[PDB]
């Protein structure tokens, strides 16, 4: 989830590059 | 000569007065004696009856439930001193729901070394004001005193003139007295220690309390230390032994001691005869002498015992290895500590657990001074090794820097710690070794040292303007790793003449990091020219479940303005 | 690149700036 | 006392999460 | 008629507004609607955009960070109804962290028929206090509205004159508005179920909001209910069907909506195209009908789903059969209980355990209607089937009178539940039959139900003693089986008008009870006559680790108080209007210490003044001013006037008043108030 | 005779009753 | 002991007749 | 506030017991 990976964890730019198309 | 009669050690005397003749001659009676249970009793079965011949009690002293009775100056008009090795509940005097016991006397009593006295469920007893505890003991501060006739003001407890010292010890002068006629006896603030004779003049160095000659050695009342043969002594000569704090003895009799139990059978080591060795130590056929060797297992009864006072304490005094487990449970109300660490765990290891329920007083646990490893071969149910409930002072365990601790199995059971932080706690937890055995709630997160703002988190004031009636502080502002959670800032001010040490600000806006300009401030209206103040901040955020972060605090700091 | 929790608006400035152009379709079934 | 606010804005900061979990994934379908 | 768009069901739209497009022409939008995320839009992309042929949304509507945005008084000038199906959090219209949106002129929306509004972050909107939700929805305390630009109060959000109504809500009229054009349009307090049209006439009891005809259902704008072919409609006639709580459909229509998931296969049931038939029912190869027959499982994701809201709650609607665990979390402030009720636990079983988690305003588990067994075939960690932990309103679970509860495994786990008492727990234990698994601590023996005196233990009275200023009770004196434990009484007192609902007690001495002279009491000083208070007495009782002997509390009563003498009659004012005639008139007194009886009046002629008599007039001087014993006396009852008849011309008065609650034994009156008068000359 | 957990001076009392004559020695060893 | 019997538990007669010589 | 009271009316119980722990058991030998 969202907070489960940018504020439990902290997102990584590849994490967030699934969230790019 | 100084002590005519006999030793004859402690015998208690229950349900009629006809036993009491077995201890009529005796001057100094070893242990303790304790009266009690005799409701047939009668004014009358007293005034037949008294014992001067009684001057000191090693231990201690007991009156409970008699009848009949209204005072004690006839049946001990010369009791003097109460040394207090045996203690009772830390007491060494017990006056206890006794009807008609209206009075003392006790006016021959000078010292009581050790202990204390309570008083309680006595409504008959009067003349309680007029008894300067300090005179005779030291911690007056541990003397109960409750349920009596004193506490329905009706007792005009006067003597007729001048004699009894009136002496201002809280709001006014304090008539010092026994009866209306006994006046308590002071002592000059130079024969203090050993006691002073009739006129004043100091006794000898080895005196105590009460002398029949002054600066006379053989002409004492009573001992400070050590009896021999018409001679206070300072210690024993050879070739002579300590005998229980108050004699020197020769071989010969210690030695015909420990023929009698074929109970406690004794042995010799420093020039004293004692009981038994500690632990490397080694008796002798010849001599009993405690020799050293290579290589003390105090083994309980059931691998348990309650731990309340001294008298608990001194059953474990000097011992080394537990062959079981320990309680520690005082419903206290006064530090025991000192005396505590004076007959405590010089020990390494516990075969069973540990636990510790609903203790008060008790601040730290440094009394425990050797400890290193608990086995917990029999855990607390639940499987826990340890035990933690209700202490209301506790804030510090040790100091972690020599302190150590082995942890074989069993677990932390934390709950209800108001002033132990969790700092401390997970420090425990890492240097027992065993942080991969506690589950969720071993440690209760929310009531565990919540009373004191302690982790890590320092605030640290950017700026600071000064007025005489404006105060503004900037501080660097503190964002935890979830920005949501900062809801407020909580401060505390007052003033402050010495340096022997309330509202609210709302978070500023994060928004960013190059340039946050939110260094958050708080204007102060309510200043005092040339006045010294005490400000704090400490930082209101969202508790979590989780680790919670931690939250920051600032420093008192001293702001003295126009 | 920051190395921090992300929440709020930060988390949002920071997924923009990470899409920029289109990032984002709507189609779970269609 | 107050403690229905602070309850409060945790369902503030809940209701901002939920949003966020709607928008975070119809995009990761690969 | 009545709708000349299409369905077009519901698309949501995201970062430009190329697609928005597609959902032109279309009249009244199945589902929801979402507009979000467009950053780089600008105001001159609304004003050639305009969407007036959407009227009713069903399920919900969605704003969420677009820049450039003003207003909706172009984009959508006509959206009336909102039906909230599916509903969001209990909302049905998000307006949120919208950047430049000012105002809304949202004047054509006139009811949200389930669900609430939700406003937050939109700090340009203002015109926001002239809109009365309460015409508009029913549960108007569910609408939260914070960080806005009225938040700094800053905007004249005005109207011209007269047109927008100007109701008094609170403190004063509330003018009611969109814009500074748009008013605020109010129904008469008879058209409200239908809507009314222009003049304020009644519309067809089909209608809803708005109708272009008054009376007609032909030419409403809104159906309540259902439409029907340029009727809305009460019910469906055969052979259609109700679809969606709107409209009337044909056997052909939900027939092939079947036929496209070779994703929401359809069936029918109670007139109705359906999705899917509860326990006990068959499809039908013919029709599609959920027969009865012999003998509905709804396997959860991960055997789990965190529920906290309606939006949560309509995924398991209708459902009989949970195959997982469940998890309680609403961090609440409002009680969504009836509407949690209207789509739970119409079921028997959990397969796996069940956990409620700091949820805030759940008072009570009634809403669990048939639940009976816990399988507990997954357990929550910590070898638990339930669990529990800081609801700060929970009371209740069940009556166990007829609710039942079977636990196959696991434990209970009791933390932090200040108005849950031991009593129920241990009949939840009981009735759960698992009395032998629960250790140590799994039960908080120090927070579950601190806030109020719970279990069983009443005292009783025995004596009352009652005055206008003393109070003394008796009562029986309790004892806990150990009597050294307790520690004292406490005691609750208020006075109390109505009847719709502080001090200590030393404890005596116990030493017998053959004769136990130990009855204990308290007096009071501190009381108003003739007043009514009350009071109750709880017992301070020392807590033990064990099962603690419960300890007592008393009933509430009501006493009420006595009388005394009355005050000073206020303001006696003696005027003559005749010649005999004397009006008195007065105030009631300051404290009338009782119900007041009558007025004692005593009217007392007074001679003229003696040194008159021999005084020589004739000479200059001639200034002449123009001005036991049983007295002549009034019982004046139930009125604070009396006028005086028979009366001297010329001859001034003493007036001693007072009042008197007492009357029939021995009159408690007042003190006396004095005045004097003069009758008029004839 | 009582059916109640007993303490202080009513458990005294009921000792007292219970035992009349003598009921207690204090010979633990001697 | 002596709570553990008779405030624990009810001492008997015959409990306390042990208390009795 | 004042449960240092609570707490010294329980240790007041305490010596109540303990002394009354002492009289109990000098008697059963048998
Ligand atoms: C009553 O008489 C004694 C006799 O000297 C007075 O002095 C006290 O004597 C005891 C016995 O030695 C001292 O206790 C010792 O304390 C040390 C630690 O300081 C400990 O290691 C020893 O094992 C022993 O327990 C005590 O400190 C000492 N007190 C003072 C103030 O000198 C005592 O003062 C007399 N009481 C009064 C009220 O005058
Ligand atoms: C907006 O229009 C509706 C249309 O009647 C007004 O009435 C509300 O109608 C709904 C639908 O019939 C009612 O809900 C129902 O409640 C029953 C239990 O009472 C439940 O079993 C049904 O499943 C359904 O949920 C609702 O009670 C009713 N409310 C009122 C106050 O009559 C509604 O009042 C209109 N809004 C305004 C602000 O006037
Ligand atoms: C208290 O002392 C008297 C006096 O006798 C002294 O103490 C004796 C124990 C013994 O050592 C004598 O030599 C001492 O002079 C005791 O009275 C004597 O009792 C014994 C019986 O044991 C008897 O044979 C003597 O005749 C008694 N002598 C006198 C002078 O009365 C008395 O018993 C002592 N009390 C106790 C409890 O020991
Ligand atoms: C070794 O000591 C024993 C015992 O000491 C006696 O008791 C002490 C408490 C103290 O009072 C000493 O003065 C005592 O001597 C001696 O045995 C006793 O000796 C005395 C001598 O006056 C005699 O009257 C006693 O009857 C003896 N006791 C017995 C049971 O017979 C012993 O003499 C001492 N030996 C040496 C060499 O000093
Ligand atoms: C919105 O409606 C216009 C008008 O056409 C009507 O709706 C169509 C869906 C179709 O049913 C027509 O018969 C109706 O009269 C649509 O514009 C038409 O689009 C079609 C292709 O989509 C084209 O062949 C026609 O020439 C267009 N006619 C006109 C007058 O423009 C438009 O496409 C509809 N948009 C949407 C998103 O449905
Ligand atoms: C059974 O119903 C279907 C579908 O109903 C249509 O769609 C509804 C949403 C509503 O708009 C109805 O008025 C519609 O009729 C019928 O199929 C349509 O029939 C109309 C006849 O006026 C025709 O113009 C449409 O083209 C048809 N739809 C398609 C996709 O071809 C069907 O005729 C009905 N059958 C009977 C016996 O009533
Ligand atoms: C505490 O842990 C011990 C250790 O696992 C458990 O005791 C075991 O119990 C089983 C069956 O009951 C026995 O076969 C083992 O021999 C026991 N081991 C020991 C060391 O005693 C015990 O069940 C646990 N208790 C709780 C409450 O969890
Ligand atoms: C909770 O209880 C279960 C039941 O005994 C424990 O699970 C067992 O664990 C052992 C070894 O870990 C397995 O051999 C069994 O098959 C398990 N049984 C089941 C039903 O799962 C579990 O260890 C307990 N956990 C705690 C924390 O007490
Ligand atoms: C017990 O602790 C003693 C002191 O510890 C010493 O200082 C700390 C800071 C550590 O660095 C520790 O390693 C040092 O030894 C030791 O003398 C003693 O060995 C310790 N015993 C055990 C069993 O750890
Ligand atoms: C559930 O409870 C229903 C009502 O219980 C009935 O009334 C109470 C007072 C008890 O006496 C109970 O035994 C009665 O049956 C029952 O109808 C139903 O059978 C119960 N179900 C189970 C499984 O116990
Ligand atoms: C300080 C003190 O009490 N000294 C006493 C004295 O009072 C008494 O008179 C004498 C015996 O006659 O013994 C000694
Ligand atoms: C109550 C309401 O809004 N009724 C509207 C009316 O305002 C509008 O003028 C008309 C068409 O122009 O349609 C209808
Ligand atoms: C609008 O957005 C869609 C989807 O991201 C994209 O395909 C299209 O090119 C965009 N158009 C413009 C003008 O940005
Ligand atoms: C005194 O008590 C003891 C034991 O309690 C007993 O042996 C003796 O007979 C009693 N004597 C008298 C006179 O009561």
């Amino acid at each position: 989830g969202i907070v489960e990976q940018c504020c439990t964890s902290i997102c990584s730019l590849y994490q967030l590059e699934n969230y790019c198309n | 000569h100084l002590y005519p009669g006999e030793v004859c050690p402690g015998m208690d005397i229950r349900n009629n007065l006809t036993r009491l003749h077995e201890l009529e001659n005796c001057s100094v009676i070893e242990g303790h004696l304790q009266i009690l249970l005799m409701f047939k009793t009668r004014p009358e079965d007293f005034r037949d009856l008294s014992f001067p011949k009684l001057i000191m009690i090693t231990d201690y002293l007991l009156l409970f439930r008699v009848y009949g009775l209204e005072s004690l100056k006839d049946l001990f008009p010369n009791l003097t001193v109460i040394r207090g090795s045996r203690l009772f509940f830390n007491y060494a005097l017990v006056i206890f729901e006794m009807v008609h016991l209206k009075e003392l006397g006790l006016y021959n009593l000078m010292n009581i070394t050790r202990g204390s006295v309570r008083i309680e469920k006595n409504n008959e007893l009067c003349y309680l004001a007029t008894i300067d505890w300090s005179r005779i003991l030291d911690s007056v501060e541990d003397n109960h005193i409750v349920l009596n006739k004193d506490d329905n003001e009706e007792c005009g407890d006067i003597c007729p003139g001048t004699n009894c010292p009136a002496t201002v010890i809280n709001g006014q002068f304090v008539e010092r007295c026994w009866t209306h006629s006994h006046c308590q006896k002071v002592c000059p603030t130079i024969c203090k220690s050993h006691g002073c004779t009739a006129e004043g003049l100091c006794c000898h160095s080895e005196c105590l309390g009460n002398c029949s000659q002054p600066d006379d050695p053989t002409k004492c009342v009573a001992c400070r230390n050590f009896y021999l043969d018409g001679r206070c002594v300072e210690t024993c000569p050879p070739p002579y032994y300590h005998f229980q704090d108050w004699r020197c003895v020769n071989f010969s009799f210690c030695q015909d001691l420990h023929h009698k139990c074929k109970c406690h059978q004794y042995v010799i080591h420093n020039n004293k005869c004692i009981p038994e060795c500690p632990s490397g130590y080694t008796m002798n056929s010849s001599n009993l002498l405690c020799t050293p060797c290579l290589g003390k297992v105090c083994h309980l009864l059931e691998g348990e015992k309650t731990i309340d006072s001294v008298t608990s304490a001194q059953e474990l005094r000097g011992c080394t290895v537990i062959n079981g487990s320990l309680i520690i449970n005082i419903r206290g109300g006064n530090n025991l500590a000192a005396e505590l660490e004076a007959n405590l765990g010089l020990i390494e290891e516990i075969s069973g657990y540990l636990k510790i329920r609903r203790s008060y007083a008790l601040v730290s646990l440094s009394f425990f001074r050797k400890l290193r490893l608990i086995r917990g071969e029999t855990l607390e149910i639940g499987n826990y090794s340890f035990y933690a409930l209700d202490n209301q002072n506790l804030r510090q365990l040790w100091d972690w820097s020599k302190h150590n601790l082995t942890i074989t199995q069993g677990k932390l059971f934390f709950h209800y710690n108001p002033k132990l932080c969790l700092s401390e706690i997970h420090k425990m937890e890492e240097v027992s070794g065993t942080k991969g055995r506690q589950e969720r709630n071993d440690i209760a997160l929310k009531t565990n040292g919540d009373q004191a703002s302690c982790e890590n988190e320092l605030l640290k004031f950017s700026y600071i303007r000064t007025s005489f009636d404006k105060i503004l502080l900037r501080w660097e502002p503190y964002w935890p790793p979830d920005f949501r959670d900062l809801l407020g800032f909580m401060l505390f001010y007052k003033e402050a003449p010495y340096q022997n040490v309330v509202v609210d600000i709302d978070p500023p806006l994060r928004s960013n990091d190059p340039k946050s300009q939110n260094h958050p401030g708080w204007l102060m209206r309510g200043l005092k020219p040339w006045t010294q103040y005490a400000i704090f901040v400490k930082t209101l955020v969202t508790f979590s479940d989780e680790r919670r972060t931690y939250g920051a605090k600032s420093d008192i700091i001293y702001v003295q303005t126009d | 690149f920051v190395n921090q929790h992300l929440c709020g608006s930060h988390l949002v400035e920071a997924l923009y700036l990470v899409c920029g152009e289109r990032g984002f379709f709507y189609t779970p079934k269609a | 006392q107050i403690l229905k606010e602070l309850e409060e804005s945790s369902f503030r900061k809940t209701f901002e999460d939920y949003l966020h979990n709607v928008v975070f994934v119809p995009r990761p379908s690969r």
